[PDB]
RNA sequence: UUGACCUCAAAUCAGGUAGGACUACGCGCUGAACUUAAGCAUAUCAAUAAGCGCAGGAAAAGAAAAUAACCAUGAUUCCCUCAGUAACGGCGAGUGAAGCGGGAAAAGCUCAAAUUUGAAAUCUGGCAACAUUUCUUUUGUUGUCCGAGUUGUAAUUUCAAGAAGCUGCUUUGAGUGUAGACGAUCGGUCUAAGUUCCUUGGAACAGGACGUCAGAGAGGGUGAGAACCCCGUCUUUGGUCGAUUGGAUAUGCCAUAUAAAGCGCUUUCGAAGAGUCGAGUUGUUUGGGAAUGCAGCUCUAAAUGGGUGGUAAAUUUCAUCUAAAGCUAAAUAUUGGCGAGAGACCGAUAGCGAACAAGUAGAGUGAUCGAAAGAUGAAAAGAACUUUGAAAAGAGAGUUAAAUAGUACGUGAAAUUGCUGAAAGGGAAGCAUUGGAAAUCAGUCUUA
RNA sequence: UUUCAAUGGCCCGUCUUGAAACACGGACCAAGGAGUCUAGCAUCUAUGCGAGUGUUUGGGUGAAAAACCCAUCCGCGAAA
RNA sequence: GUAGAGAUUCUGACGUGCAAAUCGAUCUUCAAAUUUGGGUAUAGGGGCGAAAGACUAAUCGAACCAUCUAGUAGCUGGUUCC
RNA sequence: CAGAUCUUGGUGGAAGUAGCAAAUAUUCAAAUGAGAACUUUGAAGACUGAAGUGGGGAAAGGUUCCAUGUGAACAGCAGUU
RNA sequence: AAAACUUUCAGCAACGGAUCUCUUGGCUCUCGCAUCGAUGAAGAACGCAGCGAAAUGCGAUACGUAAUGUGAAUUGCAGAAUUCCGUGAAUCAUCGAAUCUUUGAACGCACAUUGCGCCUUUGGGUUCUACCAAAGGCAUGCCUGUUUGAGUGUCAUU
């Protein structure tokens, strides 16, 4: 929101009619450029805008919990359909199976080299390479506002217990790691589009 | 990605810190890598530059040039290297500044404080 | 003016309300602050329970008298029946409500049993380590910070 | 360049006469500056000025430490020798008189302090 | 006027010193945003009002 | 005449303290009008703005002269709910709480009224010792003299009781070292991997090969998009070597418990705040309506008395609380200040008035008012030299990737202007349709 | 594309019964510039559940103002 | 009648002026209720006034400054692409 | 966004136009200079005419004083002043 | 009915500073903290650098001294240097010792007057009963105490 007093900190009053000028308020006094210039208006320079933005706008919108659970269930079901995954953009043309379930030994990984080796074995590293090659600079004023780079989304690794899988996988570009108990729709259907490539650990799949 | 809440990921604040850094901070900002021989001998990846160090230009129009550091021009983030000059129109010679990260140190100016720095930073002298 | 279908408007917005608008953007920040203080208190006062034991009372109205809720503290008469001195109760964490009184033996027996369960499950560390005196645990090695709600809820 | 610790191991009279000599050198250097002086002399002006500051600092430390010793273990000491944290802190109650309790409260806390306790599962 | 007070003498003496052009060596410094004195004053145009 | 005491003065008396600023939030006082009522006077705006006084890191409020009418609840504060409700209103415009319930946080108490009377047991100050330290800066203890004090300082008691008695069990430092352990704390210090080749370029940080690191592929810098050149980032709520604190411990020492206290039953007594409650009236307030609070003035109690039980009054019962004295953390607020982090924000006529030497320059006697203004390039390499001119400059040259970047500097739009080329023009011009003329151009074919 | 010929063509915006008007505003150009936001209410539509419904006052949880989970109240509805 | 103080007439000059009140000529007064400097008091529903609603810093039938205030508007003007 | 006697900025036609006409008035030679109606010197001619266009101060200004130097800008022409 | 002039179009040069890109700035939300002053604050004045007018810093110890950390600059020029067998460069950071002019609540009285005083101690010189200088002081209300008083206030002694 703009400041509550931007455009009104000046003193200015309408000079009236009869002076061959618009009846808008003008700065009084003299000796400076600002003297005699209009004030207090959206159309005016250094004036206030029309309908200043306020912080008590509604930024958060409430959603029924049951509808949220409906959307999570739909997003999980879409992730199990191979055709939607290819549409969504994931390079899964040689993935051994969908849904992809991997052993519990992955939860105990400790190195990103082991995590990348796992991805290459299950042929899921094409999606990571897709993310790396898609990394770009943002278009527009976004990069002036701590939004420097953009890239595509890779696989989502779902685990049941943390033993090092988070730290092993968290540096691979595009890979998002999530606990099964707290699945997020912002990750399950990113951008509103269904069918994200999800790699489940065996314990997570059993707890589904 | 950073996970500390005391470190700034703001492009604005990082650029202000770089360009408002005092002399004692620009000393560490202007660091240069060590050559293969010094790196394998001192077990140090890089050290801050210092006057009278014997360095080699790695990048730029003066790639491959050799010389000693005559003066670390900290306030402009530039290193002035001997024999690395440019000829003005009137015939005078103007030293050309080279960034610290674009050179490599091939011989240090070993003082006791520099020796303590080496052994402190997990190195061997 | 008024020419549309619906209620007659009643918007109490004729004062300068925009000065006193209250937003809730610190709602998670307040929530996190309360927990950290709550966890700080639990670590500071451990091993004793974080929340003191409360009596079970009845709300004062035909609308709510069929329910049982938690009171402020145990009355003097209830403590005397349970055998706890008024001075000792506040030391070992039994709140004392001087204002309340027991008009019915039903409520008195309810809270007396409540205190007796608390006393039976209570471990009191000796003032000087190694010399138990009267009400005092001989073995305090197994002491742990549990929840009074887990031990004894309002039923 | 006068070294401050070497100053510290000298007498007050020696510091005073060195201060007078340093002032005389500073006066002569300023005479050169108005009459046209060289870069070396103009650079010596600042060093002489700092040396005079160091002499005056060392003298002051000795005078104030002597005052502190003289006023040590005395009920009233000079205001500049007292604490100066903030005006509010000085006015505040001391921890001794903040912890003062009546005989009633002492007996109550002596006999019924907050016991350390715990609950079984 | 000829009849002054010492406070006015002091105020005029400072204002006379502040009404001078920039040293040239200032402009040669790196990162210098000063090119001319923004605070010059002529005895006819703008008065001190002291 | 000396003295004593009371009262009142004086001192550059010994030692202290108050003012002023900030004021976003906090406690009061004082106090509008615009405005709404389609006019307007009550109302509303609004118990608001301005004015005034006084605080803190919060303040205020706070352990019931509180609700309720229940199977009763139990200091205060805040949140949700009650509830746009009961009620108040030219019953018009409009305004408008509280009990319960759910939660966040929880912590209780201190005096006055009592004969210590077998002992003013209390306290300030001087002086002299010792001692202690965020600290030679801080904070005290002991001794002793003067003084304050019986017109009352201690112990004792606070209504939840208690005090006097009575027997009979249980309980106890306002301590001071030491040692190590276990935590916390601001802070000095330590940190993985390409600058390997080819092409482009002024510069490789680009494209293409070949690799490496990853608990680090945040972000910034560096001559163009850099995980591997550099600072960093992750490891880290940690290693380290220096510090400050916390609660326990492990001990040593001083501790005169003859004492002090909790509990138990008493045929017992049981002190409880006054020009105050209350009443009338007048203003002002409230949702408070035959008065909700507050204030002025008049009248002014009481002792199972006095408050409150939301329609005046009289009488009678029933509950409830215990006023006119006091303290008290947490949950709560925070357009100020200090320090951090971000952002679906603004991107130099925007965002603060101020991205810059901005509350500046300038204006007014004054109170006040108050601008405009960012960008050469990677690097000044900011144009040596010759030549024309009195000079400013020009033309050569030179620098650069580039001067179509020369400080009157990125890009360089439109208005407007000069030159060149083309065409038109007899008191407007511009425009539409249709074609000629001149200029200009593409499809199409070429092939299958 | 320019220009000529023949034909037609008043200066727009505005309030107005009626404007080319001897009614108003407009010399030109660039950038700025006017139905927004919030507390409600009413129809209509979409979605989830459905005699129910509403997680978000709070608690748990999440290294992270998100997401996820949960108790007791309560609001509206189930009776006028 | 001059210095000084005024300001009648020309309804002269000028009237985007030398000038947000001036210039020329004529004219009134000129030893006092005269003209004036500095010091000093009176301040906005107030001052002050040989009185004209005059004057109170080019502002006077209620000055000026900042606020409440983005006062209000059945009235005027504008209100942006196909 | 085409309008709001819209806001700020830039720019036009009018236009090389109105105008630079109060206070009597200048002229010659030389020097200076790239450059002289305007600078300096000399000669002449006039004016203010002691209630001055003289010599001073008060209030107000503040360095405008003095010497030296001067590419512009300023001195509504010029400039060596 | 040619040129000029007027108008249109195009190229180029002007005028102007729009557009595009950027941004050590602003705005907004969140988090943490409690810290001004008679021991002289906030604010003001005037000064301080080898070469400074402003901004920033500082106070006659004046772009600063001590102390701690880092470890070789600063830079526009001059200038030094620190050897590089360190007590040490620096417009560095940090900061527990000091300095802190004239003011200002502002405190001896004043103040469009570097105006007018008083008290104590000390010092100075070709000059000593003079003159000058230095250091430390002198506000108001109030509180506890001290000392000195006042009173046809209450009384004893007599």
């Amino acid at each position: 929101a703009v400041s509550e007093k931007a455009g009104h900190q000046t003193s200015a009053e309408s000079w009236g009619t009869g002076r061959a000028l618009a009846r808008i308020p003008r700065v009084g006094g003299g000796g400076t450029h600002r003297s005699g210039q209009a004030a207090f208006g959206n159309m005016c320079r250094s004036g206030r805008m029309f309908a200043p933005t306020k912080t008590w706008r509604k930024w958060h919108v409430k959603v029924n919990q049951n509808e949220k659970r409906y959307a999570i269930a739909s997003a999980v079901a879409a992730s199990g359909v191979p055709s939607l995954l290819l549409a969504r953009g994931h390079r899964i043309e040689e993935i051994p199976e969908v849904p992809l379930v991997v052993d519990d030994a992955v939860q105990s990984f400790q190195k990103t080299k082991e995590a990348v080796a796992l991805l290459k074995e299950i042929k899921a590293y094409r999606d990571v390479i897709k993310v790396a090659n898609s990394r770009k600079l943002r278009a527009g004023k976004g990069k002036l506002r701590n939004r420097r780079h953009v890239q595509r989304r890779g696989p989502l690794v779902v685990f049941n217990e943390d033993t090092g899988i988070v730290k092993a996988f968290r540096n691979i570009p595009g890979v998002e790691i999530v606990n099964v108990r707290r699945l997020n729709l912002l990750q399950l259907a990113p951008g509103g589009h269904l069918g994200r490539f999800v790699i489940w650990t065996k314990s997570a799949f059993g707890l589904l | 990605m950073k996970f500390s809440r005391d470190v700034t990921s703001s492009r604005r604040k990082q650029r202000k810190a770089h360009f408002g850094a005092p002399s004692s901070v620009r000393r560490v900002l202007m660091s240069a890598p060590l050559s293969k021989e010094l790196r394998e001998q001192y077990k140090i990846r890089s050290l801050p530059v210092r006057r009278d160090d014997q360095i080699t230009v790695i990048r730029g129009s003066n790639k491959g040039r050799e010389g000693k550091i005559t003066s670390v021009y900290r306030k402009k983030f530039l290193l002035l290297i001997e024999r690395v000059t440019r000829e003005k129109a009137n015939g005078a010679s103007a030293p050309v500044g080279i960034d610290a990260s674009k050179v490599v140190i091939t011989k240090l100016h070993l003082d006791k404080d520099r020796k303590d720095l080496i052994v402190r930073k997990g190195g061997k002298v | 003016a008024i020419h549309v279908k619906g209620q007659l408007p009643n918007a109490h917005f004729h004062k300068d309300w925009q000065r006193y608008v209250k937003t809730w953007f610190n709602q998670p920040g307040r929530k996190l602050r309360r927990r950290q203080a709550r966890q700080t208190k639990a670590a500071k006062i451990a091993p004793r329970p974080v929340e003191a034991i409360r009596p079970a009372v009845k709300p004062p109205t035909i609308r709510y008298n069929m329910k049982v809720r938690a009171g402020r503290g145990f009355t003097l008469e209830e403590l005397k029946a349970a055998g706890v001195s008024r001075r000792v109760a506040s030391t070992i964490g039994i709140p004392v409500d001087h204002r309340r009184r027991n008009r019915s033996e039903e409520s008195l027996q309810r809270n007396v049993e409540r205190i007796k369960v608390y006393l039976a499950h209570l471990i009191v560390f000796p003032r000087k380590a190694g010399q138990p005196k009267k009400g005092d645990a001989t073995d305090v090695s197994g002491a742990e910070q549990t929840d009074v709600a887990a031990v004894l809820p309002i039923t | 360049a006068l070294k401050t610790f070497e100053l510290r191991k000298q007498s007050q009279e020696n510091l005073a006469e060195q201060l007078q000599e340093l002032r005389q050198e500073l006066a002569s250097l300023r005479v050169q500056k108005i009459a046209g002086g060289s870069g070396s002399k103009l650079s010596k002006i600042k060093t002489t000025r700092k040396d005079i500051a160091r002499i005056l600092t060392v003298i002051n430390e000795s005078n104030r430490l002597a005052a502190r010793e003289a006023y040590k273990n005395k009920k009233y000491i000079p205001l500049d020798l007292r604490q100066k944290k903030t005006r509010a802190i000085r006015r505040a109650l001391t921890p001794y008189e903040q912890s003062r309790k009546t005989l009633k409260q002492i007996k109550k806390e002596r006999y019924f302090p907050l016991r350390k306790y715990a609950l079984k599962a | 006027p000829s009849h002054k007070s010492f406070r006015t003498k002091q105020k005029l003496a400072k204002a006379a010193r502040q009404n001078r052009p920039i040293p040239q060596w200032i402009r040669l410094r790196t990162g210098n945003t000063v090119h001319y004195n923004m605070k010059r004053r002529h005895w006819r145009r703008t008065k001190l009002n002291i």
